[PDB]
This record gives structure tokens, C-alpha cells and sequence, in this order.
């Protein structure tokens, strides 16, 4: 009576089609705050003056 | 029908002139001591 | 050339037709129950099949 | 010159992606007229002061 378990399993089946196939997705969350930024890039540090 | 009845008698189309009538209400806004 | 504070990597999987639905602010069936991109969402997202 | 026959077809199949799926649509609209609006909600009507 409408009160079925809505956790369901994906169907990565080699028949089914392109829009249902696995999509590995990786979503980075990059922010800025007051904290002191320790991710950086390739960027070669420099001394002060 | 296609028939004119045989007691029309014939006249021009006389006219008038209305002087202020064809008022209505234009809308439901209510409003008051206003020329909307 | 750019620092920041931190990055969560947010790894998962997903349908073909559903990468629509992963998105800053987007509705849908995974979006709104599973994964909720936020709108303020500054980061990148990576996807691969 | 351009004027074929417009009319086509849906491809509402079973092998089709979700975006292909048929969606039963309904749009209901309200709007607020400058006429008395009589049509409202099951509102219980109170008292007035």
C-alpha cells in the first residue's frame, strides 16, 4: 500500500543503455576561508622581503 | 426568410445623437473620492 | 595559482541520464534525497564514465 | 520550402533513457483576477474583531 523500501540498487548491466551505464563523479568542493589555505597548486613558494 | 414584409413602408434611416449614455463599469476595483 | 582552505572530494556514482540532475541548485530524484549540490557550490566537478 | 508534415510521433519505448520516459504533465493554473476570487482552499473561516 505505497509504503515500499525506497533504498534501491543500481542495475550496471552490461544491456542496458548509455544513460544508465556508471558515471564515476568527483565533485571537489574548493573554498577560501579564514583558515590558513594549505591546498595550493604547483606554485613554487617564495621567501619575503 | 428572403420575403420583405409588404407593411415595411419605406423611410430613410433617421439618427440622433447620444449625449452621455454607453457608461459602464470597466473593472471590479473599488475605489472612493477618485476619478480613477 | 590560487590557494584554499580545504577540499572534500564528494566520489560516487551515478546513471548517464542522471548527471543532469547533480548540479549547483539542481532538482531531481538524486539531488534532492541523496547528493544536494549546494547553489554556492565554488569547486569543480569531474565526472567519468 | 519548408513545410512538411508537422505531426510526429513520441518514442515512448521500453529500452529508452529516463529522459525519453513519458511524464504525465499537469499544469494548474491560478491567477488572481481583479473579479472576486471565490475559489480558495479548505480554510476554516474564523471570526472577525
Amino acid at each position: 500500500f505505497n509504503c515500499y523500501f525506497p533504498l534501491q540498487s543500481y542495475g550496471f548491466q552490461p544491456t542496458n543503455g548509455v544513460g544508465y551505464q556508471p558515471y564515476r563523479v568527483v565533485v571537489l568542493s574548493f573554498e577560501l576561508l579564514h583558515a590558513p589555505a594549505t591546498v595550493c597548486g604547483p606554485k613554487k613558494s617564495t621567501n619575503l622581503v | 426568410q428572403c420575403v420583405n414584409l409588404t407593411t415595411r413602408t419605406q423611410l430613410p434611416p433617421a439618427y440622433t445623437n447620444s449625449f452621455t449614455r454607453g457608461v459602464y463599469y470597466p473593472d471590479k476595483v473599488f475605489r472612493s473620492s477618485v476619478l480613477h | 595559482d590560487l590557494c584554499f582552505t580545504n577540499v572534500y572530494a564528494d566520489s560516487f556514482v551515478i546513471r548517464g541520464d542522471e548527471v543532469r540532475q547533480i548540479a549547483p541548485g539542481q532538482t531531481g530524484k538524486i539531488a534532492d534525497y541523496n547528493y544536494k549540490l549546494p547553489d554556492d557550490f565554488t569547486g569543480c566537478v569531474i565526472a567519468w564514465n
